[PDB]
């Protein structure tokens, strides 16, 4: 999955 | 209200003491609690808030994802029948899904976002607004599913247009809502071409930006702008 | 019984689709709801009733251990007074973990340890009774907590005596029996010699019956065994 | 902490 913050 | 009791103060310290003890179901329901106080969040609670339903959020996330692949494959060709208790408990952790976001949605517009006036504060929750249609969306099937792809976009470019107005290019929560923008484009509007774009315009003009900040200031974009690097190099 | 409606076996399914997923709440809820069907558990039954319960008040234990730590240093010579708040939230978690301890007893007192007639049964549910008392003990300070520490003792004791009696000293049941037993020793009894002899001499007949075993029982027993040797190290 | 199963 891609990163989110 | 369970929380109605408790004074503000001690809700955001018992929120502090959650975080420390990892436990996020009970940090979450302290920071809901003192949003229901009434009063605007400072930036410190503003991010208890945050990190509290994130993680609640992500761990549900997490299960539902866990859960529906197994659910495919027990709808794939030559598979025997288990029943219908794959589809009941991925729909039970799918609607308690739904129902955090909900409630963090229901703190939003009742009445965070509409008292926010400053650019940190407003566009942080309308980040948040984005974020929560978003995993309302990675679960959708119905005949709302793109009316919350709406709702999350809507939430996305306004919280987009105040940031590029009101904030500077390295500002850590400009750089995080384009960075999870980009992965609505990416992962909900199937639009990869204006993911990659959006991750690429903003890592470039917070690169051109870093020279004015602070050391400390410089580790907090740079660490963003790592994740759409990130983010690019998966995508690319 | 929330689960009263929903079929043993689809239970033990959800019990293992959450186990998956790592949510060991719900795995907990199941295992609890099947226990409440009234039958006997299998030994695979038991198994997942143990993980889920195992790992729900693990948890709680971890957050306890991180609440009591804070609570014991804002009461060490020249702290500034926070209030009650740690010594309130400390409590919650206490009362909630007390709560899972207690539930867990009742399922082994009504009536799984009085149905459970062979050694494989009776000894994991001892084991269990005095595992679970031994987690009351951990956070216990009151009238009761002798007679606490003697109901951990009492249940493990039993179960050492019938492990002793019917089963091979590499039973993996039997050692982590005595690796349990060994651990209240030292941590709740105040009797760490006695700790020592016990994981000492566990270790040593398991050596022994080692040539007995498969391939497959053997790296059962001595991934056990192993722990034994662990705890010996910390303690000596 | 000591090990337990
Ligand atoms: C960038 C990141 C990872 N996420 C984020 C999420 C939504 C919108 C924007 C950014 C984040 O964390 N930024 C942040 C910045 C300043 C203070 C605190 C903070 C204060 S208190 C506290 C705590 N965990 N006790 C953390 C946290
Ligand atoms: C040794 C250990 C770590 N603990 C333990 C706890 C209390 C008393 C005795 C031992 C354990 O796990 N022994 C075990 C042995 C056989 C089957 C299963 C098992 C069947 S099903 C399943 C699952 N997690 N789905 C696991 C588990
Ligand atoms: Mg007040
Ligand atoms: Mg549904
Ligand atoms: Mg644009
Ligand atoms: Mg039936
Ligand atoms: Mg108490
Ligand atoms: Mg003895």
């Amino acid at each position: 999955f891609p990163a989110t913050v | 209200g369970a929380m109605g009791s408790m004074e503000r103060a001690s809700l955001i310290q018992k929120a502090k003491l959650a975080e420390q003890a990892e436990r996020y179901e009970d940090m979450a329901a302290f920071m809901k609690g003192a949003v229901e106080k009434g009063e605007e969040l400072s930036c410190e609670e503003r991010n208890l808030l945050s990190v509290a339903y994130k993680n609640v959020v992500g761990g549900q996330r997490a299960a539902w994802r866990v859960l529906s692949s197994i659910e495919q494959k027990s709808n794939e060709e030559g598979s025997e029948e288990k029943g219908p208790e794959v589809r009941e408990y991925r729909e039970k952790v799918e609607t308690e899904l739904q129902g955090v976001c909900d409630t963090v949605l229901g703190l939003l517009d009742s009445h965070l976002i509409k008292e926010a006036g400053d650019a940190e504060s407003r566009v942080f929750y309308l980040k948040m607004k984005g974020d929560y249609y978003r995993y309302l969306a990675e679960v959708a099937t119905g005949d709302d599913k793109k009316r919350i792809i709406d709702s999350a976009r809507s939430a996305y470019q306004e919280a987009m247009d105040i940031s590029k107005k009101e904030m500077p290019p390295t500002n850590p929560i400009r750089l995080g809502l384009a960075l999870n923008f980009s992965v609505f484009h990416y992962e909900i509007a199937n639009s990869p071409e204006e993911a990659i774009s959006l991750a690429k315009t903003t890592f470039d003009e917070a690169m051109a930006d870093l020279h004015t900040l602070s050391e400390d200031s410089y580790k907090d974009s740079t660490l963003i702008m790592q994740l759409l690097r990130d983010n690019l190099t998966l995508w690319t």
